[PDB]
C-alpha cells in the first residue's frame, strides 16, 4: 500500500493517465502474479 | 531491493503512422527498425519475468 | 491462418514450441463521413481577379474574405494563370480545405520581378514594397497585363518606392511620400544630391520586351484552421452516423475513429477539443453544433501460441488487452474487410 | 463648442496585480492538462495605473482593463494612433440594448462623457460595423477586460464578477479567467487609447505562463515563469 | 513536435501538400519518431540492465 | 562537421544563401548536433552503469 | 571629375578604374548639379 | 543509360500543354490523356 502502480498490465474498458494506449504503448502484465510471489 | 520492472510493447503501426493516414506504406521502405524494437522489447519483457 | 502469419514473421518454415507476437488487428472503418458548413454563397471572385483597374505597388488593396464557398477551378479561365506558384499548399488539394481567414492582395509590377514576390527573396520591390513573410502560406498568382494596363504613351499611375530608410516588416502598407534624406544638409522640399523622390514612376508602352511588360498580381495570403472556419470548399455534405467506425472529415480535419456523445461542458468559442498530447480528442460538428469525442478503432496486440510445428499445426490466437466480449466478430463479411 | 468640464489634476496612485489578467490564449478545450502558451500575458504583481479621468494614455503592446462600479459610470472606449482625423480611430459604446462599434476618422471632444455624447460629432467614412449583445451587463459589479491587437484582430477578453470589496486599493486576489468574447478582423494600428464615463490600467508583455485545467476545462490557476 | 515539417499532425499534410513535396516532410516526421523510439529503447535496454 | 551542408557555421549560412533554402540546410546541422548530443549523453550512460 | 582638359565625344577617352575604396561622397562640392537620374543600381546602395 | 519498352504518344494540344502532367488537372488529364504517376519518360514540345 506504498507503491502506487500505474497500469499493471491489466484490461482497459475524465479521461485517466492511461490514453497512451491508443499511441500504440501496452503494457503487459507479469506472468507471476501477487499471489504466487507471496 | 528491486526485482522486475514493468513490461512495455510499442506498435509502430500506430506511434509514427497515427492509424488515421496511409503513411504505413511509406513505412515499408525503411527497413527492419520495428522489427529489431519488437524482439529487443520482447527480450526486455522476458528478462522482467 | 496465424501458423503461417508467425512463420511469416519469424521468416522460417519451422518455427519452435512458444509463445509469439506477431501482427496487430484493427477495426476498419466502412463509412466516410463529410461534413461541411451551411453556406452556399459564392466567393467575390469577379470583383478582385477580374476588376477595371488595381492600385499601385506600394499603395496595394486587401479584400478580406470571410463566409465564402471559394470554387478555385472557376480562376483558371477567367484570366490565363501563367504562375501559379503555391507556398506550402499544393494547388490541387485547395478544394477541399476550410480556411479561417482569407486576405486577398492586389498590385501591378515589371515582369522581371515576379521572382521578388517570394518568401525569403529581397530586391527593389520586396524590400521596400511589399515583403512576404517567411513563413507565408498561400498562391502568388500572376498574369500578363500589355493589352488591359498599356497605354501606347505610356501609363503613369503606377509608381514604385525605390528610396527608404529600414526594410519594411511584413504585411505592411507605406503611403507616406516624404523626400528622404540620405545627406547632411536637410532636404526641406528640394529635389536636390541626396534629396530624391521616393515615389519612381512606371512607363508602360507596347515596345518592350516581355520582361518588361506590367503583371497585374493577386496575392491570395491564406490562414488555415484554429479557428471556426469562415472560407470552405465545393464539398458535398453527408449525413452523421454515430457509434461506428466512420472516416470522418470535418473542415478539412481528417481520420478514423468512432464518433459519440462527449459528455463535456464546452464553452461556446471552444471548437476543437485534446487529450494530455497534442491531438484531437473532441470535435464540433459544423451543422448540428453538438461536441463529439473522437475515440480510436478496438484494437490490440495479437499474440499466436504455437507448440511447434514438429509436433503439430493447431495454434492459439490471444488477443492481448481486448475483452472477450469485445472480440472481432466481423469475420463473416472479411471482402468488405 | 465643445462640452469641456475641467478637472483637477490628482497625480495616479498604483497598486498591485496579484492573480489577474489571466485570459483564454487559444480556443482549444483541455481538462486536467498542464499546459505552457508563449502568448502576451498580465505580468503577475506588477503595477497597474489606479485612476478616480480621461489622460491619453499609450497602448504599445495591448492594455488590461478592471473598473468597479456600482452603477454603470464606465462606458466605453476610444481607439487609434493619432486622434486629429488623420487615421482610423475604433470606437467602442455600450448603450442599453447593443454595442456600436465603428471604425472612422472621428473628431471628438477631447474629454467626453456618454449620458453630451460629444464623441461622435463627426464621420466621414465607415470601414467597419458591428452590432451585438452589450459587453457590459444590464463596490460591487467587477468588470474586467483585456485589449490587445496582433495579426489583424482586436481580441476582447472578459468576465464580470459580483465582488463584495472594501473601499482601499484591494484589488481582489484569487483566480478568474477571461473568456473570449469578440475577435474583429480589423488592421488598423492603436498606439492610444481613451477611456468614456474607478478604472485600471494594466500593460501587457510577452511572458511564459503555466496554465492549470480542471476536470471542466476551467482555468483555476497559472504559474508566471519569469516572477 | 514537427522536426523541421509544416504540421505535426500526418493527416494534414497529405490533404494539404501534394504527393510529391508531402514526402519531404513525412520523412522529417518518420525519421525523428523512429529515433525517439530508438532512444527510447536504448534508455528501456539500460534500465533493463 | 556540417554534416552535409555547406558549412559549419551558422550565421554565414543566413548570410550566404535565403530562408527557403537557408532551413534545408541548418536542420542537418541542428539534427546532426541533436544526434551527436544522444550519442554522447548513450555513451556517458553506458560508461556511468 | 576636376580635371583641367576633357575630351571630345567622338574621341572620349576609357580610363580603367580598379583596385581601390571607392568614395562616392565627393560629388557635392560642384555646380549645382543637374543630372544625377541612375539607371542602374540605386545612389544610396553605391558605398555598400 | 539504356532502357527496355520506350513508348511514343502523337498528340497535338494547343495552349493547356501543362495539364498532361501527374497531377495537374483539365480538360486533358482525365477526358483526353493520362500520364501515370510514376512516369519516368521525356515530355517534348514543338512549335
Ligand atoms: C445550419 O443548418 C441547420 C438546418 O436548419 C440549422 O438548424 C439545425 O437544425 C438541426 C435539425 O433541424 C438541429 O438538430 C440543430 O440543432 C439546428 N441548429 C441550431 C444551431 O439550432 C442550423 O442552425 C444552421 N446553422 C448552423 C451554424 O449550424
Ligand atoms: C469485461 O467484460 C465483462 C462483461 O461485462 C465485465 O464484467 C468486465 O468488467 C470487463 N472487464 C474486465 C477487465 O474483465
Ligand atoms: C509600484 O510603484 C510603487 C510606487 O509607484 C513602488 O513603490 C512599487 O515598488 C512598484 N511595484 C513594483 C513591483 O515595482
Ligand atoms: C466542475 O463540475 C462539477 C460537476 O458539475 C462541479 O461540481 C464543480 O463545482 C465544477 N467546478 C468548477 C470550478 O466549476
Amino acid at each position: 500500500n506504498k507503491v502506487t502502480l500505474a497500469d499493471a498490465g491489466f484490461i482497459k474498458q475524465r479521461d485517466l493517465i492511461c490514453a497512451q494506449k491508443f499511441k500504440g504503448l501496452t503494457v503487459l502484465p507479469p506472468l507471476l502474479t501477487d499471489e504466487m510471489i507471496a | 531491493l528491486p526485482v522486475s520492472m514493468t513490461k512495455t510493447s510499442v506498435d509502430c503501426t500506430m506511434y509514427i503512422c497515427g492509424d488515421s493516414t496511409e503513411c504505413s506504406n511509406l513505412l515499408l521502405q525503411y527497413g527492419s527498425f520495428c522489427t529489431q524494437l519488437k524482439r529487443a522489447l520482447t527480450g526486455i519483457a522476458v528478462e522482467q519475468d | 491462418d496465424p501458423l503461417s502469419e508467425t512463420k511469416c514473421t519469424l521468416k522460417s518454415f519451422t518455427v519452435e514450441k512458444g509463445i509469439y507476437q506477431t501482427s496487430n488487428f484493427r477495426v476498419q472503418p466502412t463509412e466516410s463521413i463529410v461534413r461541411f458548413p451551411n453556406i452556399t454563397n459564392l466567393c467575390p471572385f469577379d470583383e478582385v481577379f477580374n476588376a477595371t483597374r488595381f492600385a499601385s505597388v506600394y499603395a496595394w488593396n486587401r479584400k478580406r474574405i470571410s463566409n465564402c464557398v471559394a470554387d478555385y477551378s472557376v480562376l483558371y479561365n477567367l484570366a490565363p494563370f501563367f504562375t501559379f506558384k503555391c507556398y506550402g499548399v499544393s494547388p490541387t488539394k485547395l478544394n477541399d480545405l476550410c480556411f479561417t481567414n482569407v486576405y486577398a492582395d492586389s498590385f501591378v509590377i515589371r515582369g522581371d520581378e515576379v521572382r521578388q514576390i517570394a518568401p525569403g527573396q529581397t530586391g527593389n520591390i520586396a524590400d521596400y514594397n511589399y515583403k512576404l513573410p517567411d513563413d507565408f502560406t498561400g498562391c502568388v498568382i500572376a498574369w500578363n497585363s500589355n493589352k488591359l494596363d498599356s497605354k501606347v504613351s505610356g501609363n503613369y499611375n503606377y509608381l514604385y518606392r525605390l528610396f527608404r530608410k529600414s526594410n519594411l516588416k511584413p504585411f505592411e502598407r507605406d503611403i507616406s511620400t516624404e523626400i528622404y534624406q540620405a545627406g547632411n544638409k536637410p532636404c526641406n522640399g528640394v529635389a536636390g544630391f541626396n534629396c530624391y523622390f521616393p515615389l519612381r514612376s512606371y512607363s508602360f508602352r507596347p515596345t518592350y520586351g516581355v520582361g518588361h511588360q506590367p503583371y497585374r498580381v493577386v496575392v491570395l495570403s491564406f490562414e488555415l484552421l484554429h479557428a471556426p472556419a469562415t472560407v470552405c470548399g465545393p464539398k458535398k455534405s453527408t449525413n452523421l452516423v454515430k457509434n461506428k467506425c466512420v472516416n470522418f472529415n470535418f473542415n478539412g480535419l481528417k481520420g478514423t475513429g468512432v464518433l459519440t456523445e462527449s459528455n463535456k461542458k464546452f464553452l461556446p468559442f471552444q471548437q476543437f477539443g485534446r487529450d494530455i498530447a497534442d491531438t484531437t480528442d473532441a470535435v464540433r460538428d459544423p451543422q448540428t453544433l453538438e461536441i463529439l469525442d473522437i475515440t480510436p478503432c478496438s484494437f490490440g496486440g495479437v499474440s499466436v501460441i504455437t507448440p511447434g510445428t514438429n509436433t503439430s499445426n493447431q495454434v492459439a490466437v490471444l488477443y492481448q488487452g481486448v475483452n472477450c466480449t469485445e472480440v472481432p466478430v466481423a469475420i463473416h463479411a472479411d471482402q468488405l474487410t | 463648442c465643445v462640452n469641456l468640464t475641467t478637472r483637477t489634476q490628482l497625480p495616479p496612485a498604483y497598486t498591485n496585480s496579484f492573480t489577474r489578467g489571466v485570459y483564454y490564449p487559444d480556443k482549444v478545450f483541455r481538462s486536467s492538462v498542464l499546459h505552457s502558451t508563449q502568448d502576451l500575458f498580465l505580468p503577475f504583481f506588477s503595477n497597474v495605473t489606479w485612476f478616480h479621468d480621461n489622460p491619453v494614455l499609450p497602448f504599445n503592446d495591448g492594455v488590461y482593463f478592471a473598473s468597479i462600479e456600482k452603477s454603470n459610470i464606465i462606458r466605453g472606449w476610444i481607439f487609434g494612433t493619432t486622434l486629429d482625423s488623420k487615421t482610423q480611430s475604433l470606437l467602442i459604446v455600450n448603450n442599453a440594448t447593443n454595442v456600436v462599434i465603428k471604425v472612422c476618422e472621428f473628431q471628438f471632444c477631447n474629454d467626453p462623457f456618454l449620458d453630451e455624447f460629444r464623441v461622435y460629432s463627426s464621420a466621414n467614412n465607415c470601414t467597419f460595423e458591428y452590432v451585438s449583445q452589450p459587453f457590459l451587463m444590464d463596490f460591487k459589479n467587477l468588470r474586467e477586460f483585456v485589449f490587445k491587437n496582433i495579426d489583424g484582430y482586436f481580441k476582447i477578453y472578459s468576465k464580470h464578477t459580483p465582488i463584495i470589496v472594501r473601499e482601499p486599493e484591494d484589488l481582489p486576489q484569487g483566480f478568474s479567467a477571461l473568456e473570449p468574447l469578440v475577435d474583429l478582423p480589423i488592421g488598423i494600428n492603436i498606439t492610444r487609447f481613451q477611456t468614456l464615463l474607478a478604472y485600471y490600467v494594466g500593460y501587457l508583455q510577452p511572458r511564459t505562463f503555466l496554465l492549470k485545467y480542471n476536470e471542466n476545462g476551467t482555468i483555476t490557476d497559472a504559474v508566471d515563469c519569469a516572477l | 513536435s514537427k522536426f523541421g515539417a509544416i504540421s505535426s499532425v500526418l493527416n494534414d499534410i497529405f490533404s494539404r501538400l501534394d504527393p510529391p513535396e508531402a514526402e519531404v516532410q513525412i520523412d522529417r516526421l518518420i525519421t525523428g519518431r523512429l529515433q525517439s523510439l530508438q532512444t527510447y529503447v536504448t534508455q528501456q535496454l539500460i534500465r533493463a540492465a
